[PDB]
RNA sequence: AAGAACCUUACCUGGUCUUGACAUCCACGGAAGUUUUCAGAGAUGAGAAUGUGCCUUCGGGAACCGUGAGACAGGUGCUGC
RNA sequence: CCGGCCGGGAACUCAAAGGAGACUGCCAGUGAUAAACUGGAGGAAGGUGGGGAUGACGUCAAGUCAUCAUGGCCCUUACGACCAGGGCUACACACGUGCUACAAUGGCGCAUACAAAGAGAAGCGACCUCGCGAGAGCAAGCGGACCUCAUAAAGUGCGUCGUAGUCCGGAUUGGAGUCUGCAACUCGACUCCAUGAAGUCGGAAUCGCUAGUAAUCGUGGAUCAGAAUGCCACGGUGAAUAC
């Protein structure tokens, strides 16, 4: 798993790094064993948005989430990718 | 002698021009050899069709410029003065030569 | 590497130099022509070269003169 | 007398002209042993011979321009099939059946735009 | 596909033999498109097949085949939640075209000097069969007759 | 945006070039800036003459302009004094000659440019822009053209989004190249911002 | 087959064998070796020591393997000591004539460190 | 595009076409092979400099004639690339039209 | 971006300028232009020579160049939500 | 003077103008006697022949205020303007797209056969001399089916290398040069000599391609004083496979 953290008018400081990967190392192990991650941080006026291309050993997956403050932004995002990951792992179960 | 060499950017335009340039050089004069074709030109230019990124689209655009030659044998005055004075049909373009 | 016609110099420079060695050693030069070379008329002078936001003085030494002004000035810090 | 296909393929055009005599042949003023005798698909040019007899029937002289080393006796194959129009579909009609008078107009794609050499796409990849 | 039952087109033959067998089997290893290259290597490669099994130089070339080329091949069948290796039985057409690709492959590796004398040493082996082209076709039916509870049909 | 334009790509087909000069490449790009600076003058002052197209021929150390207007009238004036006081000054752009012509056009509801001009001279005014379309598309239809599509996009009428409008009426093939379609668009410089509008014209179809 | 300090090919061929003295590629060995009238594609086995000797004055005029090592170290150490360009390419283990250091630096740099 | 930088360049047009082009003969007939080696081939590099430097023809960026757009260019039509594509579509420029083949 | 050594270039340090590099209008001079010196990194600044027509209403009508006043000119500044 | 070289020939190749042609039109069979389907004949081409152009209503408040135009806001002795120097080329690193490879279906040396498309006037620049070479001098010809760029290369003939980090690899660095431009230090391209790195076919994963395609080989163009492994075109050789 690479993390490849990237803002579009929001510079990305210390503390909001190891919280993306504190919050990426969650949806690590406890959902599916992935390639590359990039994550991308926008904020449009309004909405601080945070998108997520996780690369897995099938296809890719993406989510978006639209927040409060880009803390809940990412925590939506996990939310929207870890249920994205469990639909893709008993995709490849069906025992 | 004339080498009357012209060329065009339309095929339609360029064909009426040369009929209008051997017929004269019938009814006055004679030994004409024909209005033979020549290659033309096909200048193509590629262009970007996006005010920003998208390599991928584009758009291809070209100018065929038709070129004829008439070669007269051996040159009457009394053409020599009538080739000049006829340049109607804007669009064709002519070089003589001797 | 090139110009293989005579080496380069600047004649608010060279001139510089003429107005500068005959009357004694003087003022670090403050130039900004990286692009000239080193001629052997200014060997033990000190000379100003501009490396983008200040003058850093170099002197001129013997076995510089086959390099520029320019590159005994470094541009870009690093760390 | 004289006989006359002209026959093309592959942006490559010959100019074939049969009358009877021996079996030589001779390509823009070369045999075929010093033009390809035993290069790339040597009988290429011999194979709608074979159909027919030619073993010191049919003297020819042609000349070629144009294309490649099998572009070029591609075309010849195709010429001299043309220049058997004096003997006709006794000839011809059992001559269709192996091929040898199709054009075979297969010729080189343009380059379409994005890609590099018209059906090669840039590798988008996932990894 | 899904449409299509492919029109299929022909093969010219060899120059030297009357056969688009082995005219088949010298696309196979060209490479990069090379064909002048290519059959230079395999004529030099039957040549030396003649005195090393003192036949004549074309028939040798199918008995080494006939030792190689397979019956059955088994495949990847997916049913129910996982995939088995159901065997099926072999067209024909495709019978010799699977095994003169498995030659070339072992011809690849089994590195020796030139590439000509790489295929003639096992064109011989494949007809006293202890190269490594036939340990392909004796393991593929190995699994195939390993999985010879997979079948619906009885041939 | 995703469209070719239906002008420029039937132009061998159906439709002709608004110039029609020969030139090789070393004096093609000075005959192109003065045929625009040309362009883009005549397009200032005659913008109330209610003009259609300029088609602009150079022959043998000339140029010919001939002016397609609705209102033939007004451009020449009185005693036609107007149309030799931009002939002095047409030749003070380009090469000096020039021989302006005026061929008029019988229908001005018929023409693309000069429906395109009369619906963003009212938008100006502010006018509702429903009623400007829908007047637009019944005066064509009623004098002889076998289609219209009219669009109009921008503000339309102060809204803080942009949206779409259209108002088809009648068949515009586009995709068919021997079709005759006649296709222009204009600008309205409103107070709320730019509002395009793009009218298409079926006439025939050879 | 002894030249200029090593030198012991045996059985490669005259202009090949001549390239293991650090100083000489396949050009100058052939414009040695022409010097000296030996046929270029012959082995040095066949060769006699009264045809060697020829070969260990005309390879002394171009400078080899005991001094050539030490001149191009001469001018490194002339540019480290001034502190030009180069110079601190050279003293920081960085490419000289001006390639990309973004992304690839790697025959200079080595190995990768994390 | 930036109308001083627009002015900038049409300055530079005029310089160019004044002093080169008329003083060209400083490097392609002095600065040469010659019996001319000595100090007035050296004086042709020198004066080169109390010459403005905005005179020289490779600073012409060579920028559209409609927008003055530096990058796009075409020596062909004069107009950068968007311009040539709204006016041969308009049907400004003659013999042009979409290729295919 | 179909092509950053200067230029491009929008960025940086530093040297400068103000109705301005570019446009129109007013008033007042000067034909414009050409050659050359010094200082300066150059921009600029101080010069030294040369130069004069198109219409006579003639302080002009134009072209181009300097000085002053403002109306403004200018912005690759922000928002493609 | 066997060179289309010269008379000549208008047939042929070709040039580009105008026409013909291919339509399930014909036959047989199936089908609801319908649409249509499968096969065959003829035919250069047979089932919209092959390729391009052409982009439905809309979708993503997708991209662009830095092409331009433009609403609003903001600067207006500065967020405007000029100039020099620097930077956009920085490098513990991460990723994407390519190029060259790891060789013997090859490397090298010599001999040698066959292309298409395109560009050319502050331009293309023969031939002849000089230099190992990049190039330099002299300098014709050409606004070009004429002249120049311009040897196409892989291929083929012969010889050598003997499976080695090797005569593979052409990176890096040193020295000496050329051209362009006022000026190649930062930061150009190329040539010459020397140096000869990783690399021995590539983990998990992943990509393109159904035929003149993939894969390789060279060529040309736009941008451009100079500066492509990119891009856009052109032809050479030419597959395997689709139950």
């Amino acid at each position: 798993m690479q993390l490849n953290i990237t803002g579009n008018n929001v510079e990305i400081t210390e503390a909001l790094r190891e919280f993306v990967t504190a919050k990426f190392a969650k949806l690590e192990q406890y959902f599916d064993r992935i390639n590359q991650v990039y994550v991308v941080l926008k904020v449009e006026k309004v909405t601080h948005t945070s998108d997520a291309t996780l690369h897995v050993d099938g296809g890719e997956l993406h989510a978006s989430a639209e927040g409060q403050d880009m803390y809940a932004a990412i925590d939506g995002l996990i939310d929207k990718l870890a249920r994205q990951l469990t639909k893709h792992k008993d995709k490849l179960k069906q025992h | 002698r004339i080498r009357i060499r012209l060329k065009a950017f339309d095929h339609r335009l360029i064909d009426q021009a040369t009929a209008e340039i051997v017929e004269t050089a019938k009814r006055t004069g004679a030994q004409v050899r024909g209005p033979i074709p020549l290659p033309t030109r096909k200048e193509r230019f590629t262009v970007l069709i996006s005010p920003h990124v998208n390599k991928d689209a584009r758009d291809q655009y070209e100018i065929r410029t038709h070129l004829r030659l008439v070669d007269i044998v051996e040159p009457t005055e009394k053409t020599v003065d009538a080739l000049m004075r006829l340049d109607l049909a804007a669009g064709v373009d002519v070089q003589i030569s001797l | 590497r090139s110009l293989k016609k005579g080496p380069f110099i600047d004649l608010h420079l060279l001139k510089k130099v003429e107005k500068a060695v005959e009357s004694g050693d003087k003022k670090p030069l403050r130039t900004w022509s990286r692009r000239s070379t080193i001629f052997p008329n200014m060997i033990g002078l000190t000379i100003a070269v501009h490396n983008g936001r200040q003058h850093v003085p170099v002197f001129v030494t013997d076995e510089m003169v086959g390099h520029k002004l320019g590159e005994f000035a470094p541009t870009r810090t690093y760390r | 007398n004289q006989y006359y296909g002209t026959g093309r393929r592959k942006s490559s055009a010959a100019r074939v002209f049969i009358k009877p005599g021996n079996g030589k042949i001779v390509i823009n003023q070369r045999s075929l042993e010093q033009y390809f005798g035993r290069e790339t698909a040597r009988m290429v040019v011999r194979q709608p011979l074979e159909l027919v007899d030619m073993v010191e029937k049919l003297d020819l002289y042609i000349t070629v321009k144009g294309g490649g080393i099998s572009g070029q006796a591609g075309a010849i194959r195709h010429g001299i099939t043309r220049a058997l129009m004096e003997y006709d579909e006794s000839l011809r009609s059992e001559l269709r059946k192996a091929g040898f008078v199709t054009r075979d107009a297969r010729q080189v794609e343009r380059k379409k735009v994005g890609l590099r050499k018209a059906r090669r796409r840039p590798q988008f990849s996932k990894r | 596909p899904r449409r299509r039952v492919i029109g299929q087109r022909k093969i010219l033959p060899d120059p030297k033999f009357g056969s688009e067998l082995l005219a088949k089997f010298v696309n196979i290893l060209m490479v990069d498109g090379k064909k002048s290259t290519a059959e230079s290597i395999v004529y030099s490669a039957l040549e030396t097949l003649a005195q090393r099994s003192g036949k004549s130089e074309l028939e040798a070339f199918e008995v080494a085949l006939e030792n190689v080329r397979p019956t059955v091949e088994v495949k990847s069948r997916r049913v129910g939640g996982s995939t088995y290796q159901v065997p099926v039985e072999v067209r024909p057409v495709r019978r010799n075209a699977l095994a003169m690709r498995w030659i070339v492959e072992a011809a690849r590796k089994r590195g020796d000097k030139s590439m000509a004398l790489r295929l003639a040493n096992e064109l011989s082996d494949a007809a006293e069969n202890k190269g490594t082209a036939v340990k392909k076709r004796e393991d593929v039916h190995r699994m195939a007759e390993a999985n010879k509870a997979f079948a619906h049909y009885r041939w | 945006g995703q469209k070719v334009h239906p002008n420029g790509i039937r132009l061998g087909i159906v439709k002709p070039w608004n110039s029609t000069w020969f030139a090789n490449t070393k004096e093609f790009a000075d005959n192109l800036d003065s045929d625009f600076k040309v362009r883009q003058y005549l397009t200032k002052e005659l913008a109330k003459a209610s003009v259609s197209r300029i088609v602009i021929e150079r022959p043998a150390k000339s140029i010919r302009v001939t002016i397609h207007t609705a209102r033939p009238g007004i451009v020449i004036g009185k005693k036609g004094e107007d149309v030799e006081k931009l002939r002095k000054v047409v030749a003070d752009i380009a090469g000096v000659p020039a021989q302006i012509n005026i061929a008029e056009v019988r229908k001005p509801e018929l023409d693309a440019k000069l429906v395109a001009d009369s619906i963003t001279s009212q938008l100006e005014r502010r006018v509702m822009f429903r009623r400007a379309m829908k007047r637009a598309v019944q005066n064509a239809m009623r004098l002889g053209a076998k289609g219209i599509k009219v669009e109009v996009s921008g503000r339309l009428g102060g809204a803080e989004i942009a949206r779409t409008e259209w108002y088809r009426e009648g068949r515009v093939p586009l995709h068919t190249l021997r079709a005759d379609i006649d296709y222009n668009t204009s600008e309205a410089h409103t107070t709320y911002g730019v509002i395009g509008v793009k009218v298409w014209i079926f006439k025939g179809e050879i | 087959a002894r030249i200029a300090g090593i030198n012991i090919p045996d059985h490669k061929h005259a202009v090949i064998a001549l390239t293991s003295i650090y100083g000489v590629g396949k050009t100058r060995s052939k414009a040695i070796l022409a010097a000296a009238g030996i046929a270029e594609d012959v082995k040095i086995s066949e060769l006699s020591e009264g045809q060697i000797d020829t070969l260990r004055d005309e390879v002394a005029k171009f400078v080899v393997e005991g001094d050539l090592r030490r001149e191009i170290s001469m001018s490194i150490k002339r540019l480290m000591d001034l502190g030009c360009y180069r110079g601190l390419r050279h003293r920081r283990g960085l490419p000289v004539r001006g390639q990309r250091t973004k992304t690839n630096a790697r025959t200079r740099k080595g190995p990768r460190k994390p | 595009a930036k109308q001083s930088m627009k002015a900038r360049e049409v300055k530079r047009v005029a310089l160019a076409d004044k002093y080169f082009a008329k003083r060209a003969e400083l490097k392609a007939i002095i600065s040469d092979v010659n019996a001319a080696s000595d100090e007035d081939r050296w004086n042709a590099v020198l004066k080169l400099q109390t010459l403005p430097r905005d005179s020289s023809p490779s600073r012409q960026r060579n920028r559209c004639r409609q927008t003055g757009r530096p990058h796009g260019f075409l020596r062909k039509f004069g107009l950068s690339r968007i311009k040539v594509r709204e006016a041969a579509m308009r049907g400004e420029i003659p013999g042009l039209k979409k290729a295919s083949w």
